[PDB]
Formats: structure tokens, C-alpha cells, sequence
């Protein structure tokens, strides 16, 4: 959806 | 640290492989989600990933197990993740673009927005073309 991991 | 918005992330991620959604994935339901994605584990490969990750050795992944095997984030193979990025990028050209990841997303039986599509490539975009090359693939994951 919006993001996963730096 | 984990930020909420990655909870809600693999909690969605999570229902995609915790297909009858009784809270609990099974070696059936990664054998499925593996063979959608152009993989082909078999019995046993697919009961040794689940003891992988198993933390209470019970058989089956929950949501904390599943959360805490993601919370590994600290991993980083050129192979692996090249097994990733191939799944994506079906033509091969070493991009993987809105319509490829819609293409894996609907394998995997998930519906998303155009706009939510576009999303998700603009996050791991980092060059700005509007696409995921192999470069911006790794980085997305480690
Ligand atoms: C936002 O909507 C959440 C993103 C969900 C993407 C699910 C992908 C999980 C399956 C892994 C496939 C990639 C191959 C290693
Ligand atoms: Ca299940
Ligand atoms: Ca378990
Ligand atoms: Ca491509
Ligand atoms: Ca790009």
C-alpha cells in the first residue's frame, strides 16, 4: 500500500 | 523503527498468502501464492520455508511470525532478489512498470486502484522515469 523498508 | 504504515503494509501482504484467512499460513497456501509467481516448491521445500520462519514450530506462520520474518529486514542475495525482480519484469527490459506490477499483483489475487498501482512504483521509483529498474528494485528491500 504505501511503503516497505528504508 | 517499524513504522505503523509498514504494519499495515505486511498485514495486507499477510491476507495475500493467508488465503481462507484464518489467520494462519499454510504450506498449501505458500505452495499457491509460490506456483502464482512462477515458482514450484515442493512438500518438504515448502515445509522447510514455513520452519523458517515458524517461530512457535506449530506448522503454520501467523501474523507475528510473519511480521517479525519481515522485521529481518537486515538481509541483503544478487541472485535472489534477481529471482524477485524477474517475476515483476516479464518482458525482461529491466524495468518493471505499473502495468507488470499489476499483472503480479493480480496473480496474486490482490485488487488495487490504477492510482495505488502508480503509487507503488513511485516509492521505489528513484530516478524519477516512472519505472523500477534492477537498481531501485534491490534497494526497495534491504
Ligand atoms: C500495498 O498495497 C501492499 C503491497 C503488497 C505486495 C505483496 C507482495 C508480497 C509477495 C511477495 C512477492 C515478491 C516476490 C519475492
Ligand atoms: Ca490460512
Ligand atoms: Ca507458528
Ligand atoms: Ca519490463
Ligand atoms: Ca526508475
Amino acid at each position: 500500500g504505501g511503503k516497505l523498508s528504508k | 523503527q517499524l513504522t505503523e504504515e509498514q504494519i499495515a503494509e505486511f498485514k495486507e501482504a499477510f491476507s495475500l498468502f493467508d488465503k481462507d484467512g484464518d489467520g494462519t499460513i499454510t504450506t498449501k497456501e505458500l505452495g499457491t501464492v509460490m506456483r502464482s509467481l512462477g515458482q514450484n516448491p515442493t512438500e518438504a521445500e515448502l515445509q522447510d520455508m514455513i520452519n523458517e520462519v515458524d517461530a512457535d514450530g506449530n506448522g503454520t506462520i501467523d501474523f507475528p511470525e510473519f511480521l517479525t520474518m519481515m522485521a529481518r529486514k537486515m538481509k541483503d542475495s544478487e541472485e535472489e532478489i534477481r529471482e524477485a525482480f524477474r517475476v515483476f519484469d516479464k518482458d525482461g527490459n529491466g524495468y518493471i512498470s505499473a502495468a507488470e506490477l499489476r499483472h503480479v499483483m493480480t496473480n496474486l489475487g490482490e485488487k488495487l486502484t490504477d492510482e495505488e498501482v502508480d503509487e507503488m512504483i513511485r516509492e521505489a521509483d528513484i530516478d524519477g522515469d516512472g519505472q523500477v529498474n534492477y537498481e531501485e528494485f534491490v534497494q526497495m528491500m534491504t
